[PDB]
């Protein structure tokens, strides 16, 4: 199980495992879209009205 | 007349590999590995929280 290997200097030295706490947030920038929407959607209706 | 012959080659290997060695032998790695780990990485730990 050589596969963890890298986990073990995952704990240590976790840059890595603060690195990719933003992917996941990244793979939720669609999710973000709505967030986005409260403020770059509310720009729309300047021009809209 | 004992002592100093073996003071200089056989106590010698019962001295210098006595305390680093005789209990230690196997240690060593429990010695100098942690102080990799928890003495040189150890304000590396610290970067996990910090970041």
């Amino acid at each position: 199980y050589v596969r963890g290997l890298l986990d073990e200097w995952w704990e240590q030295p976790a840059s890595t495992v603060v690195d990719w706490v933003t992917v996941d947030g990244q793979s939720v920038a669609a999710w973000q879209n709505h967030v986005k929407q409260l403020l770059a959607f509310y720009d729309k209706e300047s021009l809209r009205t | 007349c004992t002592h100093i012959q073996n003071l200089q080659q056989l106590l010698f290997a019962s001295s210098t590999t006595a305390q680093p060695i005789l209990t230690p032998w196997p240690l060593m790695k429990e010695l100098d590995e942690m102080g990799k780990i928890n003495s040189k990485l150890s304000t590396a730990v610290e970067e996990v929280t910090l970041e």
